[PDB]
This record gives C-alpha cells, structure tokens and sequence, in this order.
C-alpha cells in the first residue's frame, strides 16, 4: 500500500536496480571499490585521451614487432609533444565570483595556420591551495577555423 | 614478496567465501535487511518484522550459509510453527 | 623563463609545461631514455617571483 | 588382415590431414599476409603529414599575390578549406586503419579454425590406433579359433 | 621548419626579414649570405645575414 | 642456521635441487647443474637473497640476462648468430633497409 | 600476441624486480614511475567511486598491485607456453619460470578459520552496522591473488609429478 | 576393452571440439573486432 | 607519374599570370598543395597495392 | 673532430625535392669514413 517515502529516497534504493537488487552486482561493486586492481584494464580506461585511443587501435593488430611498437610510440610521443607545447592566449571565468565556477582556457599550437584548443578547470574542486588533478580537463581541438 | 610490500591495508583478513567476510552473502543479507526493515511502519500489516518474525531472529553463521536444506521443508517449518502458535 | 601561470590573490597555478621542449634531448637516445627515471625529473622553471 | 590394411589406409589419411593442418597453424601468417599488414598500416601514418602540408599551404595562401594598382587577391577561405581537406582525409585514414584491424582478426579467426581442424584430425588419428589394437586382438582371436 | 619524432616535418614558420635584407645593399640577383648556428647553453638560434 | 631453512621448499630454494620431484623425471647431470645455476642467479638478481655484489650484477652478462643468457637456447642462438651470420640472413627483410 | 620477450621489457619499464642500471651503475629505486615510487602506503581512507581507475589514481598504491599482477600474468604465460611443449629441456624452463613467479609472490599468507566472529543475530548485526559493514564484517584477501598461488602450486605439482599441464599423465 | 578405449578416444575429441567452440562463443567479439567497429563508426560522425 | 605531374603543375603555377598595371597573381601555396595531393594519392596506392 | 654533419640535397626536378643526410665523424678513422657511419637520404615532407 504505502512505502515510507523517506526510506525509498535513500541511496540504497536509488542504487537498487543497478547494484543492490542482485547479490552478484553488489559483491562486484564492493570488490571494485575495495579491490580496484582486479578490474583495471590498461586497454580501455575512462577519461582516456584521444591520442591514447589513437595508440591502442594503432598497436592493436595480429603481429607486433619491436619496430612496429617503436613507431607507434613515436607517433604517440609526437601527439603528446604537440599537445604539450601549446600556449594559453586568453581565458574566461564561468562564475560571478572567483571562488566557485569553472575557468575556460584557449591555447594555440606552435603551427603557422594555428590550431586552437580549449581547456576547462573547476574551482570548486580546488582546495588547500592546490588544484585537484581531476579538476583539470584535457585540451579539446576546435574544429572551426580561427 | 607480495605480503612484505602490499599487506597491511587491513589488520586482519579472512578467507574467500567465509561467513565473516564483508563480501559474503551474509554481509549482503545484513546490509539489505538494515534498509528493508523500515519500508513500512510498524503498525502496518506489511511490516517485515510482523510479516516474517523468525527472519529477524535469524542466526548469521557458516552453518546457515553452507547447509543446503530443502526450501519446502523451511516453508513447512514456518507454516507449522505459526499454526502451532495460533 | 617561459612558464605560464594563472594568478588569483596569493595563489598561482601553472598552465603550460616545458617538459616536452626539454624531452627532445632524451628522445635523441630513444625509448629506453624517454621512460627512464631522470626523464621524470626534468625541472619545471619557477613561475612568478 | 585386409581389414587391417583398410584401417592403416584410414590412418595415413588422418596423418596427412593432421600434419597439413599443423603446417598451416605453425606458420599462420606468411611473408605476404604480414606484408599487407605493414603496407596497410603505413597508410594510417600519413595523417599528420597531410595535416601539416594542408595547414602550411593554407597559411602560405593567405598572403596577397596581386600588387600594383590592384591589391589583395588572397583566398580568405583557405583555412576552412584546409580544415575541410584534413577532416576529409581523416575518414579515409580511419577506414584504412580499421580495415587493417579487421584483416588481422580475420587471420586470427582462421588460425583458430585451424586449431579446430588440427585437433579433430589428431583425435581421429588417435582413435584409429586403438581401432587397430582392437582389430589386432580380434585377428589373433581368429588365430586361436583356427 | 623542424622534424618530428615520427619523421614528419612541422609547418614552416615565416619570419619577416624585409628590413634586414634592405639593410644589406645586395647586388642585383645575388643571394644574401645566411649564417645559422645553434648555441651552447643558451637555447637560441643565431640567424645572421 | 644462517640459512633459515624450514621446509622442503626452503631446502629446494637453498640447495637448488628439487627434492619433492618424483622419480619418473630423468635429466642429465650437466643440464641439472645448469638449472641449479639458473635458479641461483634468478634468486640473486631479484635480490630474494640478501645482497648480491653490485659490481658483478653491473656486468654485461647480467644486463643481457633476461634477453639472452637466462635461457640456454637463446644463448646458443645468439652465439651462432654471431659466429654463423649466414644461417640467420634473410634477403626478404633486413635492418637498415632502404 | 605471445611476444613475451618484448612484453617483458615494456612491462619492465614501469617496474622491474631485478633493478635499474643507468650509466652502468645500479639504481637504488625499484619503480620507475615517480608517483608509484613516492606513494608507499594507502591513504587513510579510499576514494568512494564506482570507477576503478579514479580510485586507483587517488591511491596509486593500487597501480603498483596492478603492475605486480601483470608481472605474474606474464611469468605464468611464459611458463605455460614452455609447459605446452613436452620435451624434457623445455619443461625445466617451465619450472624455472614458475619458480621465478613463485618467489615473487612469496609466502602465501596463513589465515586462521577460528575467529572472534560470534555468529550474531541478523537483528543485532544490523543494529551494529546501522551507524553512519566493517563494524562487524572483516575484509577478505583478494581472491585473484589467492588464485595465483592456487594455479602456481597446482602447475608445479604437475611439473613435479610428470603430468601434463591439464593433469593428463 | 579396446573398443572402450576407441570410444573414449572419440569422446576426448568431441570434448575438445565442444569446449573450443564454446570458447569461440562466449568471447564472440574480442578486443580487436570491436576496435574496428569503434574506428569505423567514428568516421560516420564527421559529416556535421 | 602522378608525383611528377603534380610537381610539374606546381612549378608551372608559381610563375605570374596577370600583367599590366596589376601584377602577380601566382599561387604561392601550389607547392604545399602538390605535396598534399601526392601524399593523398600515396595512401590510395598503398591500399590498392 | 667529433659530432655529426647534416647535409641537404636537391633532386633534379623543377619543383625540387629536398633530402637531408647525416654522417658521423666519430666513426671516421684512419683517413677513411666508415660505411656504416653514413646514413641514407631522407625525404623532407614540408615544402621548400
């Protein structure tokens, strides 16, 4: 007839269908929290950079040799070096007050017909005088011409 | 080796599948029961403690996890003991 | 010195990294040197004063 | 004795099937199949070269090339054209580099089918020897009947 | 222009030298003497006409 | 007692000889000695045993260990590939190929 | 791809038990990655996140275990590859490969079955764990790490008893 | 008894066929086959 | 053959083609365009072959 | 005495192609450059 609406609003019943309704899913979640190494797969990872996805599908093939993997690493290092040498031009702060909000940065690669990358950082996650690593976001290529 | 560098996140581990482990199905029963025991008010006929009083007195033991009793015997034991009650 | 940083009040945070510009010397001797320990100890120039 | 000859004929055929399939398994990829893999993958590595070439041509195109009483003449659209060409080539390189992976996996599945065939031939060969053992018992039983 | 780790070439970056060449009173159709060097310690290219 | 040998596996690790092995397996004396020496070197390199001489470990032989010298077949292949190049020369593929 | 020799060096880049030799000198450090070398013990509390990689990034002591576990995977794979070749010489390479991973794992931890856990009532275990499960249930040893000791001991059991890798004599 | 050995030889071959085909079924798509799917589909998203 | 054809067209394109009171008109980008076309065809020929 | 020397060469074509070649002076000895010291020409992809 009528479940207690306060009790239903608990996280345990929000997570019900996904994790807690089935014992195996609950055990998997609890071990994945307590034992990350079991479920860590180097092949695929959340928040993977686009050049690491270039790397995986470039190296994913039947025959792997020293020269092939060396060349794949060299292409990956080229991408990494290109995305690391870029310099910021200008920025905008998403919030009226500097304490909270996000800041969006614009950066130009060292090329003649320049490529522009936009990067966003979160000030809420910043604390204790140090920005959190997960607060920063990876640079994103801007497709339109600038 | 492994223990001499990766041990010590816990003071005392336990074996896979034992009753005392936090991933055991007993731990899942307890965690689930904590949240379930409140879904209805005490006065409601649908209250879990009213509906299944013997469950609230259930022992948590390796015995209750290992022994694969027949379910129909447990349904008979429950109906029989409530009939012997009423 | 080439460091870009963002400042707000007392706080300064780095934006770009000169690691990849110093890495070329490490790359001249190949992969075994790129992944080495001293490579991960290339210095970042200080930011601000 | 003639039945024995029949069984040893069946054994020689099973052996020819087993060793031929093993010869297909150990050298799963020959010098030609992997040559195609290297050639196909080499096409995937031209994306950074073409991107640099098109960006360089775009930047070198924006400078004016008519002068005198008439000025200008540069192609304001050159940067959008170069971004269009490099995006156009990106789909082609992703097709080539995916077809490389698909060919790789085709050869891997073929090799697994050679495990199915080689193991089937080995099992049939092994059961034939025991069939010969049974017929050797039967043959010397007929001798005892004599 | 410069080479990359994969052996491709980066886009050439233009530098305006019209003042510097006009300061060299060249003969007609004569190529200016161009001197390039890397520098020890200080990372600068010396470019001289 | 300076070696804290407690079990038969500890004795196998110390004496480098498998004592729990069944009598069915038969191996030549020289190959068995090679196996014992390889096990001792592997234990030393991973510093499972207390302290290997750092000068000796820095030798090329223990730099080439995992690649060539840990396995007899790899060592023989390297030594023949050095002494008999023609065997391993393949016209199809060559280093430094144009 | 069963390119074990190249996999050993590539995995040896992040971590190598033998050590690192630079300019001919042996290096003091064991792990080549600075945030793995510097993070020497887990945080006072973990990250609560249903992503294994963010929680391992928050506590890179976990990445050390992931590397150790891929080293054991490589060693077992090389042992099994030697084992599935049945000649006498190769089976001793299979043994030395498994022994190499065996001393890396080290002493399997003893876990007593007799414990302080009191067979409590569900009512009482629930009331105890209702605050704010570790109040009453203990953490178990990683079943995957236990499984490495089980598969290595069973494989060496076959190498000692002249079986094959599947137990077929 | 020899006929029994013949039948158990035929059983071991059938078991190797059954488990090998099951090993092909449970992991129907490996890490390479779906990589091609993701790479091929990524080309479809460039039209806008 | 295509590489020679495109290089020849690029070289023949850099000469000026407007004259009078107005000069120039040549395509300074022709060499980079030809290098782009020949690189574009290279992937096609490696696929066919 | 030591170091490397980098050479630039132009092919006989109208829109020229530029190749860069490197040689090693350390390997040079006895008045003759070692054959393995020389490096093969490499095509320069950018426009010159």
């Amino acid at each position: 007839e009528n479940a207690n609406s306060g009790v239903i609003s608990r996280q345990f019943f929000i997570d019900w269908d996904k994790y807690n309704k089935r014992y195996s899913t609950w055990a998997g979640v609890s071990q994945l929290v307590y034992y990350p190494e079991n479920y860590i797969d180097p092949t695929m990872r959340i928040g993977q950079t686009k050049m690491m996805d270039a790397l995986l599908q470039s190296v994913s093939q039947s025959q792997l040799n020293a020269d092939t993997v060396e060349d794949a690493f060299m292409s990956y290092l080229t991408s990494f070096e290109q995305v690391a040498n870029l310099k910021v031009i200008s920025a905008y702060h998403d919030n009226i007050n500097n304490d909270q909000g996000l800041t969006y940065f614009i950066g130009l690669s060292e090329t003649d017909a320049g490529e522009y990358y936009w990067r966003s950082v979160d000030h809420s996650k910043f604390n204790d005088g140090k920005f959190a690593a997960n607060a920063w976001s990876e640079w994103h290529k801007i497709d339109c011409p600038i | 080796g492994y223990n001499n560098q990766f041990s010590g996140r816990a003071s005392q581990y336990v074996a896979p599948g034992t009753v005392s482990s936090m991933f055991s199905p007993a731990a899942y029963l307890t965690e689930l029961y904590r949240e379930a025991r409140n879904l209805h008010a005490s006065d409601s006929v649908y209250y879990l403690d009213t509906r299944r009083p013997d469950l609230k007195s259930m022992a948590l033991s390796q015995q209750n996890m290992d022994i694969e009793l027949s379910t129909l015997s447990l349904s008979n034991e429950l109906l029989l003991e409530s009939i012997k009650t009423e | 010195n080439g460091a870009q940083y963002m400042q707000w009040q007392s706080y300064r945070t780095r934006l770009n990294t000169l690691f990849a510009r110093q890495l070329v010397a490490r790359a001249t001797t190949g992969i075994d040197t790129i992944l080495s320990m001293e490579t991960q100890n290339i210095q970042e120039p200080q930011l601000g004063k | 004795d003639a039945e024995k000859t029949v069984l040893e004929k069946s054994k020689a055929g099973a052996q020819s099937r087993f060793d031929s399939y093993g010869k297909l398994y150990d050298e799963n990829i020959n010098a030609g199949e992997n040559q195609a893999m290297t050639l196909r993958a080499s096409a995937a590595g031209l994306t950074t070269a073409v991107q640099a070439s098109r960006l360089a041509g775009a930047a070198a195109d924006l400078v004016p090339n008519i002068f005198g009483f008439a000025g200008g003449g540069s192609r304001w659209g050159a940067i959008a054209e170069a971004t269009g060409y490099v995006m156009e080539f990106s789909a082609n390189v992703m097709n080539t580099e995916a077809d490389k992976i698909s060919q790789s996996e085709t050869y891997r599945r073929r090799r697994q089918e050679w495990e199915i065939q080689r193991n089937n031939a080995e099992a049939e060969l092994k059961q034939i020897d025991a069939q010969l053992k049974s017929l050797a018992v039967r043959r010397e039983a007929a001798v005892l009947q004599k | 222009a410069h080479i990359r780790y994969d052996g491709t070439w980066n886009t050439p970056i233009t530098f305006d030298v019209n003042k510097k060449i006009s300061e060299l009173k060249l003969e007609k159709n004569r190529a200016p003497g161009l001197y390039c060097a890397g520098y020890q310690g200080e990372d600068t290219l010396l470019v001289m006409f | 007692a300076a070696a804290a040998i407690k079990s038969r596996d500890d004795l196998y690790q110390y004496l480098l000889i498998d004592n729990q092995v069944s009598a069915a397996i038969k191996t030549t004396r020289i190959a068995e000695a090679i196996a014992s020496i390889q096990l001792y070197v592997n234990r030393a390199l991973e510093n499972v045993e207390e302290n290997a001489n750092s000068g000796v470990i820095s030798r090329q032989f223990f730099i080439d260990w995992d690649k060539y010298n840990k396995r007899y077949s790899t060592w023989a292949g390297v030594s023949q590939l050095v002494y008999y190049p023609e065997n391993y020369i393949d016209p199809t593929m060559r280093i430094g190929q144009t | 791809e069963q390119n074990f020799d190249e996999a050993n060096r590539w995995l040896k880049y992040v971590w190598s038990p033998s050590g690192y030799i630079v300019h001919g000198q042996i290096q003091n450090y064991q792990w080549n990655v600075r945030p793995l070398l510097e993070d020497t013990s887990w945080n006072s509390d973990p990250l609560d996140s249903v992503d294994p990689d963010a929680v391992a990034q928050h506590d890179p002591m976990h990445y050390k275990v992931s590397t150790f576990m891929r080293t054991l995977d490589l060693l077992i794979a090389r042992g099994d590859h030697a084992y599935r070749q049945l000649e006498r010489d190769t089976l001793n390479e299979a043994k030395m490969w498994y022994m190499q991973a065996l001393h890396l794992l080290g002493d399997k931890p003893y876990l007593p079955l007799s414990t302080t856990w009191s067979d409590p009532r569900l009512d009482r275990a629930a009331d105890i764990t209702t605050q704010n499960l570790t109040d009453l249930f203990l953490p178990q040893i990683n079943e995957v790490m236990m499984n490495y000791w089980q598969t290595l001991a069973q494989r060496v059991y076959n190498l000692r008893h002249n079986l094959s890798i599947d137990g077929q004599p």
